């Protein structure tokens, strides 16, 4: 049970715990039960169009990304957030997604 | 080598176009802004493979 | 992407017009030599050299910033064109 | 392993002696720009 | 030539540390030691420990209290203590408050040498008839470990606590292609580095360097037991247990040592003797 | 609780392997260090390498050698396998001289012999010569670091000489194994084990030295946070044109001109001094 995403996932840092393990994480005020790697995809998304809030609506994380979820990400993000921040998530989840992908085996 | 440098100062901020054909859309042709680089082959950004 | 592509656009009600504007201005730019510039030396546009910073030599990332900025006025028929352009060369000669 | 980490790949891959050609086709014949250069005689359009 | 090394901080939680033009492919090479040594290796402080009045165990809930045990533990958790003695390695914290109350961190009984870096930091709320006792365990160490990992209990009822030792919460590294005019492969290191504020990033970096150099150092270096005899139980254990264990050591033991032994009288003297008779 | 310096054991084989272990080490830090040194091992160590090679009568490496089996190309292929080893530390470059005719086959070993370079690979094969094949050629062997291709150096010591492409590089291989170990009380410990393969003109614990050091130097420069040329200064154009041409470009080099320095060049006498003074009046 980890009280802040930086706290699971300096544990998987560590190997205590995989990014597609099951786990209780603390975010947003509110007790969720998820994957590391779903609460680092909503910190990729936070980060890249800077803002927290807005990102957290937009997500899907009770499921997998895949090509639908993400699409449907990138139109709401351009409805909301406008084109340039927009574009930062694009480029944000291409980086990620590559270098994700690689190591992925 | 300082005209290299010349050539860096003369194309900043301007963009070029880039074509591929079949053209079939307007997103056969896309505006960028070049990044000098060595070798002779043109890198293309990947999330406008689809629409090219 | 362009900064503040968005509210620029929300600026017009056609993004040629947009395109129109920030051309024509950087014409202005370019013909009086910058120096008809509505920006501050700070808010100056810079480019990295070997030497060091220098004022960026694009001018339609001048007239683009100058546009965000708001000090700028543009529409249709606010001035004859002979007279705008005298007055400008009056103020800013070449 | 990942020669930039030093950390393997978490997953088992497919590695083994494979046959690639490398075919007549090259950058190097293929690269080409023009500035100004000759045009055509009736149509004073730039030549292919 | 001799890299630029540029550094643009933001308090002490944050840091962005920027060194350039480097040799190619030492970008990461310079880059994943550092990763990986400020988040294992840095110094820090940790609750490893909870103790509270009622409660049996973790998932427990405490009445008069709206945040059940997992909560309190969890805010516990995030509680950055700073140790002003270097050679304190461990303080235990004691909280006793009541009556309809928030409780914070500025509430924990004040220790010598003990700074709190976030006295604003919520633990629980208390309600009309609410009573929370609870004694927590702040332990020096390094990295993440798990609660079931230590297993450390100071007392009965106690829970363990999953402890984050590093003050750094979280590192990240971007290696860039730049440069130096007729050479284009050069690489450009960025570090993003961010702590709880108990150690600053930059010292947080400066320990990681100082450590991973201390670490490249080290490549410098390239007469019969008496057990045996078969006397009586007594002589045994007594003679045995005396210091001795030998004929030569009964033989050195003078009379006034052998007969000095608290266990040795008489009864002894004659077993003794009766060894002596059948070696001689 | 804190761990102490870890044993450090050698094992090598030759000049040819190495191994080095460190034990035993905290969790993680197998490939911490381990990994960083490959890196360094693979790219940034120092060796020798084939830059130059002229053939007598032969004009370009796409040609052919008259009595000589092999072609050209194939020749300075098996010249890219020479393993040269510089004794002496200052010496950055070496021209090899080779003689042979007749029925023979031409190897490392009839190189003439050069002081302080030994050839670690003598019997490393160049060319298959027959009866009335001449082979006499120079190559010219560098020291540098890295790999860096012949188009790159262009180095030619004559007209007719072919520039090589020149694998700087001695180490040939680079890995390293992180294993399980205790001390006691502590388990999940790692060991480090360091297998390192060269061509013999460094030695891998040279080599890991190098490494080690290249490491260490880099590690340094997390420290710390964050003379004009006369011809520019604007001085009397006679000026410009004598000092500059006299052997010196700058106010330090002017500074360094004592009184019987300065007076003795044949363009400067008295106007000269003038302006001088002045602009020593305009710095200071």
């Amino acid at each position: 049970v980890f009280a802040n995403p930086d706290e699971a996932l300096l544990a998987v840092a560590h190997g205590i715990v995989d990014l597609q393990d099951v786990v209780t994480v603390r975010y947003m005020g509110k007790r969720l039960e998820t994957s590391p790697g779903r609460i680092l995809f909503a910190r990729i998304v936070a980060e890249a169009v800077e803002d927290e809030k807005v990102a957290w609506e937009l997500i899907q994380l009770d499921v997998p990304q895949e090509k639908n979820s993400l699409k449907d990400l990138v139109y709401q993000a351009f409805l909301r957030l406008g084109m340039e921040k927009t574009a930062r998530l694009l480029d944000a989840l291409k980086y990620y997604g590559f270098t994700f992908s690689t190591t992925s085996g | 080598d300082e005209v290299w440098d010349a050539l860096e100062e003369v194309i900043h901020g301007k963009v070029v176009l880039l074509n591929r054909a079949p053209t079939l859309h307007r997103l056969g042709i896309q505006a960028f802004q070049p990044v000098l680089v060595e070798g002779q082959s043109i890198q293309l950004h990947p999330l406008v493979c689809e629409a090219f | 992407a362009e900064p503040g592509i968005d509210k620029l656009f929300g600026m017009v009600d056609s993004k040629y017009r947009l395109t129109v504007v920030v051309a024509k201005r950087a014409q202005q730019l370019l013909r009086h030599g910058f120096k008809n510039t509505v920006l501050e030396p700070e808010e100056r546009p810079k480019m990295q050299t070997l030497e060091g910073l220098f004022d960026d030599p694009n001018a339609v990332t001048w007239a683009m910033k100058e546009l965000l900025t708001g000090r700028l006025v543009f529409g249709e028929n606010l001035v004859p064109e002979d007279r705008l352009q005298k007055e400008m060369e009056r103020l800013y000669p070449v | 392993y990942d020669g930039r980490t030093g950390e393997p790949i978490e997953g088992p891959i497919v590695v083994g002696q494979m046959f690639i050609m490398k075919l007549y086709h090259m950058v190097e014949d293929k690269m080409h720009a023009r500035s100004t250069g000759p045009y055509s005689l009736i149509t004073q359009q730039p030549l292919g | 030539k001799a890299p630029v090394f540029t550094v643009r901080t933001q308090g002490r939680e944050y840091g962005e540390f920027v060194l350039e033009p480097l040799e190619r492919g030492f970008g990461v090479t310079l880059g994943n030691p550092l990763r990986r040594i400020l988040l294992s290796s840095i110094p820090g402080t940790a609750v490893t420990s909870v103790y509270i009045e009622d409660v049996l165990h973790e998932f427990s809930t405490i009445p008069g209290v709206k945040e059940d045990v997992v909560e309190i533990i969890l805010n516990l958790k995030e509680l950055v203590v700073r140790f002003l003695n270097p050679s304190l390695q461990t303080v235990t914290l004691l909280l006793k408050a009541e009556g309809p109350k928030e409780v914070k961190a500025r509430d924990f009984l004040p220790v010598a040498d003990v700074e709190i870096m976030n006295p604003d930091l919520h633990i629980a709320t208390l309600e009309e008839g609410g009573r929370l006792n609870m004694e927590v365990r702040v332990d020096r160490g390094v990295g993440y470990v798990p609660a079931e990992k230590h297993g450390i209990k100071d007392r009965i009822n106690a829970i363990p606590v999953d402890a984050v030792f590093s003050p750094v919460r979280r590192v990240a590294f971007q290696v860039e292609d730049t440069r130096l005019g007729q050479r284009t492969d050069l690489d450009k290191l960025t570090l993003r580095i961010w702590t709880d504020g108990s150690v600053t990033p930059l010292e947080a970096l400066n320990q990681a360097v100082e450590i991973l150099r201390e670490h490249l150092t080290y490549f410098s270096n390239p007469d019969l037991p008496l057990e045996e005899l078969g006397l009586s139980t007594r002589v045994l254990h007594s003679l045995k247990e005396e210091g001795i264990e030998s004929v030569r050591a009964l033989l050195a033991l003078n009379l006034k040592d052998l007969k000095n032994i608290p266990g040795i009288g008489e009864r002894s003297l004659e077993e003794i003797k009766e060894a002596l008779e059948k070696k001689g």
